[PDB]
Order: C-alpha cells, then structure tokens, then sequence
C-alpha cells in the first residue's frame, strides 16, 4: 500500500513533500506507459457543484484512460440538493455508498473536508471547494513546472492578480513552500492580497518574499509567472472595483524575460494575458492544462491502486 | 482555612476558585461557561483592587472543579487568569490556564461562506500565538482570524 | 453590619445591596440590567443559604444608587428580592419593588415587523400583571407579549 | 381649545367616548353644512409608503373640501427613503418642518407612533399602520353604524375573515368597547384569530363576545356583518393556506337577516362577498366608504382647528 | 421687474453675488410676514425624473404656500418619456404651454440647461441634475449659513465626504466663492474627490482650500462642517469600493468644535453622521432642511413676481 492509498486529497496543507513528488513520479511514469485498465472495476462519482470545465474534463478523461466508469452533475441544479433542498452531508452519505471515490468542487469553502466526515472509506478528492483549496491543480501546475523548469526547488516564482480568492495560488504556494529556496513575487490589487496565512507560514519557514505594483519589476528575475482571473464569483460588493484585471501581460512585456521562463494560468482567462502572447514561446497555459491528464491520473492511481505502478 | 487579612474575599470549602480575571471578563465567562446554572453557592467578585493587576475579576465556586469545563477555553479570554482547586479550606491545587492546539463547539467561523454554517457540523479551530493576537484557523474553510473577530463575533 | 451570625458575607460602605433574589435570578437581574457594566465593585453571592426562601441570590454594588423606577424594575423578575441603600456601612434606606407601569430601554420587542428596530428610538413597554406571568405590550407595535418571552439588549 | 386639537391620532386604544362623539358630531354638522375654506391656509402631508386607494383619496379629497392643500407621495420607492435607504425618524424630521400635519400609512406597526416622536408639535394621524391600528377607518366605521342603526350601544356586530392581521377589526372593536351594550361574534379561521389582548380586553369590561364557524349561526341575530379581506401581504409563509376567503357571504345568506342589517367591509373585497349581495338593501359597504369623507373632515377640523365646528 | 424675474434657475455659476443676497433678502422677507396669495393663479410643474423627498416636498410646499397650483410627476416611470420612448426636449416643449414655472430633477447632467431651449420664455428652475448642480440647495444653505454664522464671508468650511458626485457641494463650493476670505476644507476619499474645475476657479480667485485626511485634523477651525452622503446611483463600478461611508462623525468628535459651529449635511444620510450627534447643538441639518421653505418660496416669488416682496 503506497502512502497515497485510500486518502483524502483535500488540502495541500495536509500533505507532505513526498506525497507531491510520489505523484509527480506516478504521473511520469503512466505519461511514458499508459494503463488502460488499472481502474478497470471502478466506479467514481464526478461531482461538481460549482461551474468547470478543464478540471471537470481531464479527470473524468483521465479515469476513462485507467478504465473506470464516471457518474455524477456539473450542475447542482438538477440533484435533490437544489431543487428540493439537501444538505451537502445527505448528498454525500448517499452517494458514499454508491461509488469508489468521489472528486468534487464546491462554492462553499471546507466541502470536501465535511465532505469526509460523511464518506466512510470512500475517498474524497477536493476538486476546488469556494476561494480555499484546488490540490490537484496543483499538482498539475508542479508537474508542469517541473517539466519546464528541471525542478521544484530555488526557483523565482511571481503570482499576479486575484490573490486571496484565488484557490490555485493558496495551493500552489503552500507547495512550492514544500521544496527548498524558492522566492515568491506577488503582484497584486492591495483588495485582494495574499492572505495573511499564507505569509507568516512563509515566514516561519524562512522563505522569501516581496509584495511589486508591476510586473515589469520583476519580468527579468521570473522563472516562473503564474498569471491569475479575479474571482468575480467570490468577491463582495466591495470589491467590485477589481473585477477587471489591473495587470495585463502583453507579448512586449516579455522582451526582457528569462530564456526558460515559462507564463502559467489556470485556463479561465479574461484579458489578463493578450492573445498575442500566445504565440511566444513563454506562453505555457495551455500545454499546462494537458498536463492535467497525467497527474490526475497519477493521482487516481495512487488513491485507488494499492500497488505502485510500474 | 483561609481568614481575612484586608483581603474581603478568602472563604470556602472545596471547589475551583478563579483569580486574576480581567476587568469586564468575569461576567462573560461567567455567561459562556453557563456557570451560574447550578444549585452550588458562587461568590463572585467585579473590579476587585488587585495590587497584583489593578482590578481584577474574581470567582469561587463550591464542589465544582473546571477541568472538562474547558481551562483550555478559559486560555483565550483570560489569559492572565489562575485556577485554585480547593479542599478543607485551603489551596491544593493551583495552575495556569494554557494555550489548546484547538477549541471545538464553542467558536463559530467569522467567513460567511464556509460550509460550517448550512451543515450538522461542529465547529473547530486551531489554536496558534502570535503576538498579542491569537490567531484561530477554521477546520473546515482553513481561514484564519484573530481571537478578537471569532471571540468578538 | 453584621457579627454575630453564620453568613459569609461583610464589609461595605455606602452603596446598594439587593437580597432576597429567588435562585436562579439573581444572574438574570444581573445581565438583563446590564449591573455589571460599571468600574465599582461588584460582590454577588448565588445560591447562598436562605432562611426562608430556602436558598437566593444576592448583588451589592459600592458607590451605585438605583432610583425607585429602577428598583420596581426588579419586580419584572425578583418580586421578593428587597434593596437597601448603604453609606458609611449604614443601611440608611430600605424599600421593595412595586410593579412598574412601563419598563423603558431594556428589553427587545419580539415582532419582527415593529418599526423599533431599523431606527433610532429606545424599546418601551407598558407593564400589565397577568396570571401566571405579565403581560408587555410594545408601545409602538401595540402587541403584547409574556415577560417570559421578551429578550433584553 | 376642543380637546383633539393638535392632537396625534394614533390608536383607538388611546381616545375616549367623549373623543370619537366628538368627531361624530362634527362630522354630522359639516355634513349638514360645508365649510370649504376652514382649513384655507393649511397644508397637509399625505404620506403612504403601503398601497391604498380608499383612505389616501378620502383623507386628501377632505382635505380639498375645506381648502387645504396636499404634497405627499403615494409610493415610498420615489422618496429617498427608500431609493436613498432613509430612516422614518429622518423622514419625519424634515417632512415635519414644512406642513401643519402629516396624514401617514405604514407597513411597519408602530410607524405612526415613532412618528410622533420626531414631529414636534406638527400632528400625525395614523392612515393605517402595518395590521395594528387604523384609527380613521373607524371613525367611518361608527359614522356609518350609528347612521344606519340609530345608535353605537346594544349591538350585535359579528366580525368575519381576517381578524388576526386585521388593523380595521382591531381598531373597530375597541371602539366599540367604550359603547355600553355590544356584542361581538367572531368568525375567522383559527390561524388568524382575533388578538389575544383584545379579547382580555373585552373581558376586564365585561362585554360578550363569541366565536363562530359560520355566518349562518349568527346571521339572524347581528345587527350589523363586517366583513374583511384576507391580509394575504401581511400573512407568514406558514399562513398561506388563509390567503383564500373561508367564509363567502351571498344574496342567500341574508333571507333570515334582520330588516335593519348592514354588511360593511373597508373596501379591498377578494370574493368574501358575492357582488348579487351588491344590490340587495344590506349591501352598504359603499356609502360606508362613503363615510369617509365626513368622517375625515371632521377628524382634520377638530385637529387643525382650534374653534370647534357651528 | 427685480433682476430674477423670469430667469432660469440653472447652475450657480450663473447667477451673481447680487442674485444671491436678493433671495436671502427675499426670504427672509417672506419668513417674517408670509404672504398667502402672492402666486393666486400661477400652475407650476413639479417635474421629478429622479428620487426626491426633501427638495420635491419643500419646492411644492413652498408654491401652497404662496397660494399656486401644482402639477407633475416624481417618477418618470408614468410619463410618456419613459412609457413610450420620449425625448427630454419633447416632454419639455408641450409641458411648457401648460404651466407658468418648471422645477425639475434629472438623472442626467445638463437636463435643465437643455430645458431651457425648449420651454419658451417658461422658466425653468434646476432642482438637480445628476451629478452636477443643485442651485436652490446652495440657496437653503447660504440661508442657513447666515442664519447660524451672522455671514457668509470669512468662515472656514469644510466638505466632508464623496465631492466628486456631490452636486451640492459643487454648487456650494462656487457660491461661497463669491463672497470675501472663505476658507475651504476638503475632506474625501482620493476617488471621490472634489473636481479639478472648482479647484482651478478657487485658485484663480485666491481663494485658500486644503485637503485632509481626518475631521478631527480640521474639527477645531472650522465654523460649518458640511457632511455629504456617498453619491451610490452615479458611481462607476470601479469605484463601488468607496460606497460606505469613509468619514462618520459622532459626539465625540465635537468635544473641540467651535460653540458657533454647525454641522450641516443635505439629507438623505447613511451613516456618516451618527444619530447621537443629532441630541448636540452642533447638529443643524433638520433646520437646514426647513429653511428650505423660505429659499425656494422667495426664489419662486422672485422668478415669477416681478415686483420684490415688501
Ligand atoms: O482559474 C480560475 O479562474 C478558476 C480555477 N479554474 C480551473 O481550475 C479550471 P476550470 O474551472 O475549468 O476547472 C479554479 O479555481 O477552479
Ligand atoms: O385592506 C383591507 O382589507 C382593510 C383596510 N382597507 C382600507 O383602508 C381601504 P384602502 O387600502 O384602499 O385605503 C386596511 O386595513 O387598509
Ligand atoms: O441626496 C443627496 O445625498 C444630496 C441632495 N439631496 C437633496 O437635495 C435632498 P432630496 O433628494 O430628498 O431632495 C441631492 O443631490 O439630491
Ligand atoms: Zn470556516
Ligand atoms: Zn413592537
């Protein structure tokens, strides 16, 4: 049985360096040979609550590449939750008793961490629960960072935009948190800066960090600029005023730009990367996203195969 | 035993006394600690000259001791406070309230979003010092406030 | 003034003393009046041997003078307890609460339709003896409620 | 100096016999003979934040016959009260500083009571405020009953419908209460019963009241049938089973009712009276909402005017 | 003919110190010995495209006041501009062969210049026009002023609050700086400051004006502190985030205030202004309000009388 078997994945605060890196092995590995039957038997229900389209996508295609069948909604418009008033425990109880694993995204934070309390031996895969967590996209964003960068440890990492209801970023830095020397450059609207919590644990590990007005600033010492969308569908009535995207990347901003730097963002972009950028060889988004198939493959895997792969 | 040497508040038999309480504390654990819903004698002492404070809260309550009525809860709001257990008039057992990795039940979660609140859950938050903040990070939406906006809610 | 008896309790000078509070009240009186909100000293003694009222409540407050509108308060909840004004240890004054006709900024009005609340103007009802409880009736809504039932703040 | 002079009219509960008399026998004697232009420099405020079609054109169309002018608003959504988020204090306190009084309906009850407190010495007359009080409606109310059955002592007046959450019954009976003689009969479904504190207060007088299931039981003894509409806007959730007329009143109904008996009704009818009741000879809800008026321009009179009416 | 007669009431800007002190004068005039009949037959339109309580209800209690007629509409949801698609030149050209005065509130700024290059030689008097002037508030407030200081030159005032959409304070602000030595304080957040074309017209007149980040930094000079309400319904998205109140002044922020001083504030409030202020002699916005009455009465007996009231 490997570390990973028959755990919740819910919160990257929860795991260790080498649960990370025993994924990204796994991912690797499935990546250069497939198994088409590994989940052959297994049934996973694919719940989303909240809307989604790559992460929904890629993991219900990376458990059909292990063999296993999908149930579920993308829309808790037609299950007994909405149209006739359940609670998310109900839901899960029944559920629970239905499926394998269930992965799901929710609007409201700590879903998938009450989710587990109700799920009796049945894993529970946090595909995003509201602004909090998003495991698996992180997962997929070390993988890929990894795969362009050569490795996970003293890198120059930049986050610009949404930064406190950005679920990717709060993951994704308690991650990068994990491995040794790496500096953080976050850019964003003093509205919705990166909270507190995840300062002073970067902090208390010592590690480095700055607050820029710019991305221009730090463009030339980046390895790595996770690009970001305001979370309109989470901000108060107060905030309304950044609904736009205050930081643009343009083609030009990249004259000055790192050889191997390489432009992320988890896909749902709305004008905070031009078009044009496409184009450049730092544009890396979209190759980002395929590398989703791999590591939730990996991470499937893992959680419901108790023997490692090969 | 236990006569009064310019102290007007030294008598009992058996029981928890409660000391060094912050000014305009002692009512409120008072209220949350339900500790009044009894049948047992309670003294207790407002703004009481405290050359050890200034003022201070004081309570003794008769044949009951608060060991599983939560010292660790008692930890957040008042810090400074000390705990007598007492027996035949005198003071056996004397301690100093201190800080729980967490507190279940009690607290409610500030964000307004958490899944807490809509679901039959209890609540639950990790403890943490700062600096004259203590910092209180929810179980299930892992937001993390200060004791004075969770305490204060 | 006290020497040769059982009782716990002694020393003070020019204040307010109210006994006779049934148990279980004395903590109510307490809050509902908001009595500790003050920088005097505050001595309260629950569940304390009653003669005969068996056991009771009792609240002194040093340097604090309730008027005869706000003693007959206290008959909204402690219509035995009895108040004695203190001064030089001398208990000049000594009275009992009369049912009020009106009890003002105390209590909430329990319709959620009355217009009190979004508004700045302070609760008000008009006092009426009933059997088994008494009747409130809010002086804006005119709807009229058990004390058993309307909150304070 | 008459004794309702720049007096509020807030609650029945709070004038006496001699008050209502009062405004009875002035209403009689500017019936008899007009006066329009006793209140000639006047101008009155008619402020309804609530819907309303009989009370608000009445109290302004009196108003008018005695010479007063009228600025108010029909709808709070044009205020900035509303449209602004505004207290009532605040609208009173300024509303107060421009006419001689304020002729005011309310969905709140208490409304007009608060009032007061912010007008200083500028009258306010309750048009009716949230299913508590509508002191004018039973001027009218008695107006019409001692027109049609020669006096306010020793009647039989059964009250059908909405009694709960109806401010003309509540007004209506405890005036009535202060008539040596009467009778009441209750006919309402059990979620909407007439108010406990009226019927304690109809029993520390000694009056006699009764409940009843139907119109039927009572229709050969009462001498006068008020009817009322089901106050469905003021109903809870847990109370729409009422929102329907349970007790319907047709032509038929009447074959055994007394020569002398009137059916009355404040004029919002939902079906609880059939319109072939319309023509028969107790039909006199309209020339009761007729009433109004010299009911209104007395009350307005005795208010505004210091000199009591010749 | 006085110099006001049959002129438009547009923007301050256009209007002279002599025009000013002739209103003053007028009103004051006309608070001590009213005169009932002064606009017998005169019919004057109360047009509100936009929410009003204080200056629609004044402005019509002042022509009752001087025994005119009103007609008009306080929602423009009822008219055929809104009802049927109608252009504000339209609605101005036909409602101008009706009456002999137009008061008028728009959405929009410029509504009542417009109007007066529709409405043949019937003038129009500007009761507000979006976010850029409100002639007859300045005039209530000049009143008030004197009323309270003894003069209207020499003080030191401040403006608290959103300036940039306050068409009060514009007004204001442009009338105060016809007099002699006024002293200005602005007190706003950055996004709502006051706009750069009073600034630049203070400047060139000498006049002195500071900004400030607190009250309490001025609370000891000043004699008026005039409080304004967050300008919500002309706000641009992008600057919901000043929507709450910045500034609020209580009790206690009066302990160093000047005995003469007094705070003043139009009024729809929220917040800014605790109601524990109200209870102080420094609070003084009801009055304001109620000399609105003598301002407009003198303004509509000046623009419609051609001979100055005795
Ligand atoms: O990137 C974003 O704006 C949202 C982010 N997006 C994704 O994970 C991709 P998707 O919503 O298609 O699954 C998330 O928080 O879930
Ligand atoms: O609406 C009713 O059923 C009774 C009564 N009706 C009236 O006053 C008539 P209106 O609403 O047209 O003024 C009321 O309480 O408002
Ligand atoms: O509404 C404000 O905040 C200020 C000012 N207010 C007024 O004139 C009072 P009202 O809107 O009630 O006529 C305005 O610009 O309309
Ligand atoms: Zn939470
Ligand atoms: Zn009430």
């Amino acid at each position: 049985a490997n570390p990973l078997y028959q755990k919740h994945i819910i919160s990257i605060n929860d795991l260790s360096r080498d649960d990370l890196n025993l994924v990204l092995a796994t991912a690797a590995k499935l990546k250069a040979n497939p198994q088409p039957e590994l989940l052959k038997h297994k049934v996973i229900a694919s719940c989303f609550f909240e809307a989604s389209t790559r992460t929904r996508l890629s993991f219900e295609t990376s458990m059909h590449r292990l063999g296993a069948s999908v149930v579920g909604f993308s829309d808790s418009a037609n299950t007994s939750l909405g149209k006739k008033g359940e609670t998310l425990a109900d839901t899960i109880s029944v559920i629970s008793t239905y499926v394998d694993a269930i992965v799901m995204r929710h609007p409201q934070e700590g879903a998938a961490r009450l989710a587990t309390e109700f799920s009796g031996n049945v894993p529970v895969l946090n595909a995003g629960d509201g602004s909090n967590q998003h495991p698996t996209q992180t997962l997929l964003d070390l993988f890929t960072i990894q795969e362009t960068q050569g490795r996970l440890d003293n890198l120059h990492v930049a986050m610009v935009g949404d930064l406190k209801y950005g679920r990717t970023v709060h993951s994704l830095t308690q991650a990068l948190a994990k491995f040794d020397g790496n500096r953080f450059y976050f850019i964003a609207p003093d509205a919705l800066a990166m909270p507190q919590y995840i300062l002073d644990m970067l902090d208390e590990k010592g590690i480095a960090w700055s607050l820029h007005s710019s991305i221009e600033e730090v463009m030339a010492e980046v390895d790595i600029l996770y690009m970001t969308r305001v979370q309109k569908e989470r901000l108060d009535p107060s905030e309304y005023a950044n609904v736009k995207a205050q930081f643009v990347l343009r083609a030009s901003d990249l004259h000055n730009a790192k050889a191997n730097m390489k432009v992320l963002h988890p896909l749902p972009r709305v004008d905070e990367i031009a078009t044009d950028v496409d184009k450049t060889p730092h544009a890396w988004y979209f190759q980002q996203a395929g590398n989703g198939i791999f590591a939730r493959q990996a991470l499937l895997a893992l959680v419901l195969n108790r023997d490692l792969v090969l | 035993m236990t006569h009064d040497n310019k102290l007007q508040v030294e008598a009992i038999k058996r029981g928890t006394v409660i000391d060094h309480i912050p000014a305009q504390i002692g009512f409120k654990l008072l209220s949350l600690f339900k500790l009044t819903e009894t049948d047992q004698r309670i003294t207790i002492g407002l703004n009481l000259p405290s050359g050890e404070m200034g003022r201070k809260d004081l309570i003794k309550i008769e044949n009951t001791f608060l060991s599983e009525d939560q010292v660790d809860q008692l930890a957040l709001y008042a810090p400074q406070a000390t705990v007598n257990r007492i027996d035949n008039y005198e003071v056996v057992g004397k301690s100093r309230p201190s800080l729980p990795e967490r507190i279940d039940n009690v607290l409610v979660c500030p964000n307004s979003n958490c899944i807490s609140h809509a679901e039959p859950v209890s609540s639950s938050f990790a403890v943490r010092k700062r600096a004259n903040d203590i910092a209180l990070k929810c179980k299930y939406c892992e937001k993390e406030f200060s004791h004075n906006v969770v305490l204060a809610n």
